[PDB]
């Protein structure tokens, strides 16, 4: 017997993604983490989006 | 009326009546919407923001 994910993974975009998509037609996923780590000066993220 | 001499032709006419009809002038203006507008207005989704 083996464990598997019971349900599809629900990934939804943040409001900054919405406004960036409306303006420039592009999105950076996990946008708030990018902003916070970039401003704080931390070079690396814990995981991908 | 006004009175006059003993034999001047003072008219017997009194309180005449007249009819006034109505003049018709309808006005018109169109406004138009696209199919995408009506669709997004009508079927509100459970989708994201």
């Amino acid at each position: 017997t083996v464990s598997a994910p019971a349900t599809y993974g629900n990934f939804v975009l943040s409001p900054e993604n919405a406004v960036t998509a409306i303006s420039y037609h592009s999105i950076l996923a996990d946008f708030n983490s990018y902003k916070a780590h970039l401003t704080s000066g931390q070079p690396h993220l814990p995981n991908d989006s | 009326r006004v009175a006059s001499g003993a034999g001047l032709p003072t008219s017997r006419q009194t309180t005449i009546m007249v009819t006034k009809y109505s003049e018709k002038s309808p006005i018109t203006i169109p406004f138009e919407l696209s199919a995408a507008c009506l669709t997004y207005l009508r079927e509100t989704f459970e989708g994201t923001i």
